[PDB]
Order: C-alpha cells, then structure tokens, then sequence
RNA sequence: CCCGUCGCUAGUACCGAUUGAAUGGCUUAGUGAGGCCUCAGGAUCUGCUUAGAGAAGGGGGCAACUCCAUCUCAGAGCGGAGAAUUUGGACAAACUUGGUCAUUUAGAGGAACUAAAAGUCGUAACAAGGUUUCCGUAGGUGAACCUGCGGAAGGAUCAUU
RNA sequence: CCGGUUGGCCGGUCGGAUUUCCAACGGGGCCUUUCCUUCUGGCUAACCUUGAGCUUGGCGAACCAGGACUUUUACUUUGAAAAAAUUAGAGUGUUCAAAGCAGGCGUAUUGCUCGAAUAUAUUAGCAUGGAAUAAUAGAAUAGGACGUUUGGUUCUAUUUU
RNA sequence: UAUCUGGUUGAUCCUGCCAGUAGUCAUAUGCUUGUCUCAAAGAUUAAGCCAUGCAUGUCUAAGUAUAAGCAAUUUAUACAGUGAAACUGCGAAUGGCUCAUUAAAUCAGUUAUCGUUUAUUUGAUAGUUCCUUUACUACAUGGUAUAACUGUGGUAAUUCUAGAGCUAAUACAUGCUUAAAAUCUCGACCCUUUGGAAGAGAUGUAUUUAUUAGAUAAAAAAUCAAUGUCUUCGGACUCUUUGAUGAUUCAUAAUAACUUUUCGAAUCGCAUGGCCUUGUGCUGGCGAUGGUUCAUUCAAAUUUCUGCCCUAUCAACUUUCGAUGGUAGGAUAGUGGCCUACCAUGGUUUCAACGGGUAACGGGGAAUAAGGGUUCGAUUCCGGAGAGGGAGCCUGAGAAACG
C-alpha cells in the first residue's frame, strides 16, 4: 500500500531508478489518526511482532501536566488553537503533538486551593500549618494566573495520539507561553 | 545568529526545563556533551544559544563509525555542506593510479563556521537526511 | 528470504567438525542455544564423528533419549544442541567427562577430564549491568546470567561458575601475566601469557601475547580468554598445551613417534 | 599492362511516394475493479432492571388479601457482540480517446556496390604513354576525361662563381 | 660498546656438535651543537645505594593509570580480521590412477594409536615499523617562539570555615 | 610447458593479412564402440503452454475421547489400555526450481544500530489483583458454547455446505485465595510553638507524559540565613551514595498522574511420602505446558567505505506531480522527503553525470596463458529476485506468500 522505501525516488544525481523489487512488507506505511475531539474511540492496529499500537480517534479528555508546580491532572480538552505545521489541523480540530490547545483548568485550580490555600485570578489547623509552611512559592506568574481567571489554560500536547492513543500535554509557561502569544495574539 | 526562534514551533532542547520559580545567574540550563573519540566540544556550542537538534556536542545524534576527511566545496545550503574527497585508484593492468573523487554531503553545526575551501573532519552518525550520514567535528583548516 | 533458515548444506557448515564432503547434502544445523552455530558443536557430531560411539544419527538419538549423555550437568536430548567452549559433557555409562577445548590445529579435542573437574566451567564475562530493581547481573559467553555479582567483576574477565548451583566460585582478573586461551581467529587454540593490551579507542582492542617458546602473536580483544595466572591454569590443558609447532618440527616429531 | 560509360546473370545493403495493418515503453484527457483505513448502518443473537395479567404446593383465614412459579404478553431501561449495505480517503490493477518514440511487413520506382561475365565505344594512366603526372577548387563534356587558377616531385632537371 | 643468524673451530659418536677464536650479513645502546614534546600519582627501573663483601631514607613508563598538546598525505614492511568447495601442496599402496580423508599396530580375547597439515586470496578498510623517494604546511604591513617575568580582564570549581 | 610454418615475385628482402597448428567442466553433429571407476544432463530458442499422479504435515507418561471403534479385565461406578474423527497447539515463510527483471541496483570485502523488530533455544526473573478492598462471592476450583457425532436435506458439478438435536479444553470469555515492615499523603483531636499524634489512604509490573538523580583533577579561612538526633549547642564533621562507554537525555532508581486498564498459572503426567489434637486435616518430590521482563541464540531491516561491461552518431541532467536542504507533524518496528504543511534554492557532471545498449542476476570460481594478460561464470556453495502479467491483502514471530 503506502510504501515507506527509497527505492522509487529519484538518486542524488537525479536519475530514475529502476523497479528492483516489489513492494514488501516491512516497509509498509499507514493511513494517519487525525484524532478529533470528543467521544473517546480508540482503534487498534496489529503492527511487527505483535506489538500493539493504539490509533486514537476522538480522544476527548487527557493528562496534562504543570511542570513548575510538578503535578498532573486530567482534564478536559476544549480546542486546538495552534500548530506549526498546518492550519487546517487548526480549523479542522485535530490532535497531534505540538499542537497549541486549551483546557479546563479547574483541576488545577483545586489543587492550588488544597495545597496553598490562595484563590487564583480575580479550616482545620494542620491545614493551616501546611499552607503557611510552604509559603513564598504560592506566586507563580502573571500569565499563567490570567489565564486561570479565564478558566482555560495554554497547554503543548507532547504525547503522540496516533500512536499510544494518549493525548497528554504540559502546561505552557514562561518563554515558550510568550512565544506562542505573540503567534495567537498575530493578526 | 540573529534571531534563533524563527521558525513557527518554539525551538528548545527537549527535557531540559527551566523553572520559572528560581531566579539565578547562568541565564538557561544548557544540555551538551562531549562526542568523544578526543573531538574537543567547542566553546560556541558551550556558550551559545542556537537549538540545532541534529549537533553532534549540543544535539541528539551521536558519533560512531567512520572518521572522515574532506575539503569544503559548496556551502549553499542551510546547516549542510559537501566536501570533496579524493583519493587515487589503481589499475593492475598498466601498474598504475587515477585521480578520482566522491563528493559527500555532512552536516554543519553554528557552532562551526566553514567557508569553501577548509578543511574539514567529519563522523558518521545516523541517517540525517535522504543523502546525509556524516556530521562536522572538527574544522582545522582555512 | 521470508524468514529464518533451517537447514545448513554441507561445504557450508564450520570445517572445525571435520564432516567429509560426500556422504550427504546436509550437515547437522545447529539449533538455537547457548552459543553461536559456527563456534559451536553439534551433540549428533560430537558423538558420532568425534567419539564413534554410534554409526548414524538414528543412533544418536537412540543414545540422547535414554537420557544418558547430559551437558553442563542439565540432560539435553537433543540432537543438534550446540555445545560450545568449555561445556563439560557428562557419559555416566563410561562414567566420562569431556571438556570442550580447542587442540592448536584449531578444532575441537576431545579432552578427558575428572569427575572433580565436571563439578565446574570457566566463562568470560560479555556485560555487566543492572538489571530491574537495581539487581546487578554479569553475562557469560555462553550466555548464563548471573545476579549479585562481585562489584570488582569488569567486562573481560573469568568468573568459575558451579554447574550444580550457578553460583560464582572465583574469579581472574584481566592485566599483564595472565594465561590465555585464544578462541577465535587464525591463532585459534594457543596459550600463552598477556605481555599487554592496546587501547584503541573506536574499536577492535588488540592483545599481544607469548607462549612458552617466547613466541609472540597479537589477537584482538574478541578471541581472548583468560585462564589464570602464568603456571597454573584453572582447567586442564589438552594434549600438545598449546604450542603451535610448525611444520617442520611436526614432521621431525612424527618422524621420532612413526 | 583486361575496365570509364552502355549491356547480361546472381547476391547484398540503402532511399523509398506510398495517407496499409501489426507490437511495445512512455505520455494527454476521461473513467476506474478490488482489498485496506474510515463515516455511518443495524438482519440477528444475547445478558441483566420491573412484575400488571393468566392451571397445582406452605406462614394467618385451616373462606378475595402477602414471598418462590413452571412461561409468555410487553412496556417505565442499560448494554454488549454484530451481518448485508453505505460515506470519504490513500494504494491502485485495468479501460477508452489521443499523441510521441523503439520495433516489422507491403511497396510504382529508383539508386548504387560486389562477383561472374570470350559483349559495345574509345584509349585516360604506366615510356617524355605520345598534351609530364598528381593535389585542391570551379566550370564543361557520350565515356574515359578536358580546361582555368594556385600548389607538389612522388619529374623527364640534385648542375652555369 | 653489546649481544643476533650463517658460518668457522679439537672433524669430539667414525653423516652427531661442548663456542677462548678468526669471517660475512643483519640489529641495538651511548657520545659527538643532535628536542627524536611531557602536566598528576602510586610504584620505584636503571637506581643514591652496600651490609667486611643481599643494605633504611636519588631521575615516572622502567610498570601502568589519569588528563593536556598533535602539520597533512602517497609509498613500503609486519600482523590482525578475510566461508567451504575449487587452485598449489603435506601425509596415506583407493590393487594402480582420477579420487577420497582416510588409516595404521598388537597376544586380533579386556585393545592401543597417528591424522584430517600448510600456502595463496588482489583493490578497499584496520593495527604497526621504516622514513629514502614524490608531495603538503610553517616566522616577512611578525599577529613569531619563548618567560623563573611584572601584571590586569574573564570563566569554572573542589576540599574546606 | 619463452617454438612457429604455407601463400603476393622472373627471383629478393619487408609490411601485412589469409591459411595451417594446440587446448576448451564450449556446445552440437557424423562415423565407430569390448571392460572398471566416476559423472553433467530442456541454460541458450519460448520467465512459451500444460493432460495425469505425487511433492506438508504432525502424538508424548504428560491439552480435550461415552467412536453406538478394537482389545483384554480383574488397579479403579467418574475416567484410566490401544486408537479414527474433530477441536486445540505448532509447522506450512525452511527446502526445491529458475535467471525474466536489474548497470551504484544486486553483489563482494569492510563497518554501524548510541537507529530498530525478533517465534524458538539457553540463563535469569513476578508474596502487592479480595478494585469502594466486614462476604457484594467460587477458590477444596466459576460461565458459555461449539466441532467431531446423531438425524433431516439442497445442487449437474467443487476439499460446497444449510436447518435441527448433543457435549469437552492448556479453545473462548470470567475471576479470587499468602509475610511483613518501611516510606509518603491527608489528618480527628490533644494544642499552640519545641509541638505531638491515634486513624485512614497509597506504594507489584506493563502503558503514556511531565519532572528529578545518575556526581567526581588536588587544600584553608569570613561575617552571615536557618544551627543538626547528643553536644564543651562556636563540635572532630569526616564515616554521609553513585555502574558502564571513546561518547548519550544510557542502564537503573525516584516523584506526580494516566490506561481505553497488559501480565501477575481455574492447566496436565508419574511418584506417592512427612507430621499430627485423626479430619479424607495440614504438608511435600521429579517433571510437562504456559507466562511478564531482561539477557542470549537463530535471525531480520536499514546502513559506512571502496570496487562493475560497451557507447559522446548520448553534454548537460534533476526541480508545478520531492528534485537538494531546514522546521514541525504524520506514518513506521525504528532512522530518514518515507509522506504532508510552510520555507530556502539547491543537488550531479569531461575524474564522463544523464541517456542508450547488453544475445547482463552478482560473487566464490572456469578455460587458456614464460611473465603480463584475454575470454567466460544460466549451472553442485553464498547473496538476490520471481512464480502467466500487474496491483492489493489476510493470518502469523516472520510473507506483500502464489502447491
Ligand atoms: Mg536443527
Ligand atoms: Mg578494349
Ligand atoms: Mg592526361
Ligand atoms: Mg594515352
Ligand atoms: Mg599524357
Ligand atoms: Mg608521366
Ligand atoms: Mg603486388
Ligand atoms: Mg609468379
Ligand atoms: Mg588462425
Ligand atoms: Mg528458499
Ligand atoms: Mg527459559
Ligand atoms: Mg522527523
Ligand atoms: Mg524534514
Ligand atoms: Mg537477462
Ligand atoms: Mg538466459
Ligand atoms: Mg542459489
Ligand atoms: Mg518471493
Ligand atoms: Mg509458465
Ligand atoms: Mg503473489
Ligand atoms: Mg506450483
């Protein structure tokens, strides 16, 4: 089918080259995911030595992980807003890695709540000891906290969805986040 | 070399994080290593700021296989150049050489500057491109 | 193509085994094991044309399925088992034990050995690494992983392995003096003691050794087994001990004993 | 010293006007089977949630009323597996209409060359071959050849202090 | 100066070889202006030592290890890693031979035993010795080599307080 | 085994070819043909076409047996011997054949995977699952089928099979039973600074993402910010951990989550002991098959360097439809224009690119040679390719498979 080999391009030189060989199977290649939003469906394929791999189609929530605050949560995908390679992934909504999306933001919002005791945006005394122990690090950005007023939050999806089947991301921070705003905020 | 985040993805070493919470001096983590084989990792590579993902002391490739040598003929590409080995072959029927040549394509990193007629040693790594194996380690000459 | 072969034509198989090249097609492919198939011997070879001890293969097998012959202490009936360098080989009707050591001609010997030397075998460490929960293990060259090593075990050594349990009885280090076994190459079958060991950073170590008649050769890295100190070696040495007579002093000697 | 035109026989290649049919590699536009991935589809099969209604057997009546029931009617459900069929996609055999080139045939006619041939007309070359021969170039002529211009000696002159 | 091979030597057993020996050929060590680079340790190699002639206290390859500075080739020597069969070739009376890799020897009843060598195999890659022959580089608007200097910028970074 | 000889002339010496002469794991053909050993054999033309038959199946003490099969018992009223069918499991990807295609392709020698898949073999290796974790239950062992079989049939015909009635598993789906400790996270509450807890929850392995460690050439002092189980509370502060490679973000470990939730034995044969408060109590041998991960082996897929016949009456070729490179993605077992999106204008060539031709599979090798060479290699071994021509795929560890 999709044939993954060099051996039907052109040489270095330039020239043509000749059918050695028919197509064979080691070198075979497959249709691509284009994994959509909403309504978990994950297909499988059979691929060399057994060795399962999960196609996903339509993955709906993920894993995604705030690296400054060394957690991960899951949560809830709401689009894709950028990708380097394509705007019709843009358009069309789909989820490879590096593609620029938004999320739910309410896990992290949560956790920020039980674990530093500070709201984000606008009882018991060992929880007290604990929020007052780590202070000084309950300041974590401007950016980052707008954002959590705005309720979605600027995440890089790092996994590969057509592959493991997983859509997982890190939240996107500090310079890279800068660098993704001013492609956004382009007319 | 004068800006390096042109491109439309954000360049970036991969798994080298800097927490935005601590602030110090050595402005950013910087990730490289020494390709041994007695190749001494230049100080641009050292001290720059460009990401260039397949560079053998900054970059994920890693040197093994054949050490080569050539001479820089063409510089026209991005990041690439071809060297220009020759070497003489021999004919037993008359008991004597030719001049014959193979022209290679490698791959240059910013952390090394080569203009046409330098002389260059290069390593073999993994498949880079359709046409390129081999990996710039030393420019020793002008 | 298509997948892996089973079959091995005759004037394709090892010379080491010394099948003639008439009387049949095929030799005996070895099968899957703990050494590879060219330095290796067959267990249908080995008792047929090394020991005469059956006239077919039909034999051979009538043998291994009464559970006589054992290799390494386990039972192994099986015709095409490779049994490689240092194997022991256990005959318990005859009550004999074998070593598979190389004569200086380069083939296998067939080394008698005593029933306290069967209890034991040498194998040069290939790796050592950790394996999961941090566990540390050493490689053999027969392959037998081996875990909690000693930490002073590097790669290129000698660890004296049990055959009853697979424990590790001691171990030889690997530096200058050491007596070697080379198994490989064209010096295939020689001992002598290491003078000293090249670097060369990039590949293919070489060794320069001497034996006894002050005659010096160099092998590389790969060939090289260390089997003691100068003077006593840790196994027995076959007939002959390693010394690589030429020609001319073959004829001369069998000239004396003719 | 047996050949320049013309002539006989045999053979070998070439040019063929010929709008003749047959192959094949590519190539222009239009279709495009099959499986595979995918969007649906839902013949059927099945598992559990109610228990209203329909023949016999216990705890109060030892006389309508409360639990299991052999099985359906089914609605107040959740599924799961899933066949035909079907949407898009990539892969793509093939098909129809051209158009190029690499290959054959027929072919009015030419157009030569070779061999063999007791032919026809002359005598160009070999002797200063009876106008020295040969070269390049141009014109002319039944045929060899002739003539102009420049050259050569392989000339018939190694030569006139 | 010193050992290395072929000799040579009382022909020592009547064609075997103990070297005080002549000779030829082939290496190594040192000096002669001769840098044919050496930053850190154990170990000291030669070694200062040394016992009345086996003693306690000098130079790192003499043995390695660690890092640091490296003009670049062609050529040639040696070696490793190069599949068997086939080629050349050693042993062996297949009855000879082409072959084959067998076989031989005993009290032939408990048996014993020698083999299956070796060489060639380019060009390329690899390790090594040589450094003649051919190339290549270097200090010239010094930006040169040195350097116990006399300093200043600037970068790591240990053990420690 | 470093050799020539006949033919131009009336004769001569040369140039020069023709002719002879010897061989051929070079074929064919003619004539002739007693013996022994040894032996090629539909390559060339047509990788043209095929009547017929065979060439791939397989059982052990050890997966399933109520054959309405055959046997003889005497252990055994659940089975137990031999054994058709059928299910399950492996194998059918090896071998054999041929040489059409193919000219930097195959191939050969030499590298690489620090760039990946690997049934099997061999060696290691899995106290964590009662998924809401006082029973919601089966763990002295849980649920369905379905084949063979029995019976009723269709079609001219095939290794076609339909409806009905049975029944198994090492098939298919499902599911529990074992030590502890230690460390984290929440924390009722005693309390408040010096702060303590009782309790509960989580921690196997696999998947995916983020983060952390995976160090290291050799010695002393200064206020300081908190000091550190004991402190002469200014301590001696060592003893505080770190494998490999030339080289890694490597091996391995840790943290936070993820999973549509992988695996973590409801299996079989012989032997039948040990110890008891004697229950069909507890316990226990040698195997067989399966199983996660690592290593090994048999492999594979890519890959580095150099090397190929004739032709310039082939001098320029490649590049909207990938040509050379860059960045992201996708796909793949994995690397890579392998493909897509955007970008740049590259890449090869007289040292012969690109085209054309090959009556071209490559190599080990063969014949003939004084030395140097020339010609051949379809064909006993190694590698490749193909199964009338093309293309597509299922199953599986492995096929773009042609019995
Ligand atoms: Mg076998
Ligand atoms: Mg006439
Ligand atoms: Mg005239
Ligand atoms: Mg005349
Ligand atoms: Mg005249
Ligand atoms: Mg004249
Ligand atoms: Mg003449
Ligand atoms: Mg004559
Ligand atoms: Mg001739
Ligand atoms: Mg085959
Ligand atoms: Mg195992
Ligand atoms: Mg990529
Ligand atoms: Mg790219
Ligand atoms: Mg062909
Ligand atoms: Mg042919
Ligand atoms: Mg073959
Ligand atoms: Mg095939
Ligand atoms: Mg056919
Ligand atoms: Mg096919
Ligand atoms: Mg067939």
């Amino acid at each position: 089918g999709i044939s993954r080999d060099s051996r039907h391009k052109r040489s270095a030189t330039g020239a043509k080259r000749a059918q050695f060989r028919k197509k064979r199977k080691f070198e075979l290649g497959r249709q691509p995911a284009n994994t959509k939003i909403g309504a978990k469906r994950i297909h499988s394929v059979r691929t060399r030595g057994g060795n399962k791999k999960y196609r996903a189609l339509r993955i709906e929530t993920g894993n995604f992980s705030w690296a400054s605050e060394g957690i991960s949560k899951k949560t809830r995908i709401a689009g894709v807003v950028y990708h380097p390679s394509n705007n019709e992934l843009v358009r069309t909504n789909t989820l490879t890695k590096a593609a620029i999306v938004q999320i739910d933001a309410t896990p992290f919002r949560q956790w920020f709540e039980a674990h530093y005791g500070q709201t984000l945006g606008k009882k018991s005394k060992n929880a007290e000891r604990k929020w007052a122990a780590r202070a000084a690090s309950a300041k974590i950005e401007s950016s980052v906290e707008s954002q959590f007023s705005a309720g979605r939050l600027y995440a890089c999806i790092s996994s590969r969805p057509g592959q493991s089947g997983r859509c997982d991301g890190y939240i996107l921070e500090g310079e890279e986040l800068a660098f993704y705003l001013r492609r956004l905020t382009a007319k | 070399e004068l800006t390096v985040q042109s491109e439309r993805a954000f360049q970036k070493q991969p798994h080298i994080f800097n927490n935005p919470k601590v602030k110090t001096s050595k402005r950013t983590k910087r990730w490289y290593k020494n390709a041994g084989l007695g190749f001494k990792t230049p100080k641009t590579a050292i001290e720059g700021s460009y990401i260039d993902k397949k560079c053998p002391f900054t970059g994920l490739v890693s040197i093994r296989g054949k050490i080569l040598t050539g001479t820089v003929v063409s510089t026209k590409m991005h990041r690439t150049i071809v060297i220009r080995r020759a070497y003489l072959h021999y004919i037993p029927k008359y008991n004597r050489y030719e001049k014959r040549h193979k022209n290679v394509p490698v791959h240059v990193s910013p952390a090394f500057r080569v203009q046409v007629g330098d002389i260059v040693t290069v390593g073999q790594c993994r498949p880079i491109s359709k046409t390129v194996r081999f990996n710039v380690v030393k420019v020793s000459a002008a | 193509a298509r997948g892996p072969k089973k079959h091995l034509k005759r004037l394709a198989a090892p010379h080491h085994w010394l099948l003639d090249k008439l009387s049949g097609c095929y030799a005996p492919r070895p099968s899957a094991g703990p050494h590879k198939l060219r330095e290796s011997l067959p267990l249908i070879v080995f008792l047929r044309n090394r020991l005469k001890y059956a006239l077919n293969g039909r034999e051979v097998k009538a043998i291994l399925m009464q559970r006589h012959v054992k290799v390494d202490g386990k039972v192994r009936t099986d015709t095409t088992y490779p049994a490689g360098f240092m194997d022991v080989i256990t005959l318990d009707a005859t009550n004999e034990n074998f070593r598979l050591v190389y004569d200086v001609k380069g083939r296998f010997a067939v080394h008698r050995i005593t029933d306290e030397e069967a209890s034991y075998k040498l194998g040069k460490v290939k790796k050592v690494q950790l394996g999961k929960k941090g566990v540390p293990y050493v490689v053999t060259h027969d392959g037998r992983t081996i875990r909690y090593p000693d930490p002073n075990i590097k790669v290129n050594d000698t660890v004296k392995i049990d055959l009853a349990s697979g424990k590790i009885t001691d171990f030889i280090k690997f530096d200058a003096g050491k007596l070697v076994y080379v198994t490989g190459g064209r010096n295939l079958g020689r001992i002598g003691t290491i003078v000293h060991k090249e670097r060369h950073d990039g590949g293919f170590d070489l060794v320069h050794i001497k034996d006894s008649l002050d005659n010096t050769f160099v092998t590389r890295l790969n060939n090289v087994f260390v089997i003691g100190e100068q003077g006593k070696p840790y196994i027995s040495l076959p007939k002959g001990k390693g010394i690589k007579l030429s020609i001319a002093e073959e004829r001369d000697r069998r000239r004396a004993q003719q």
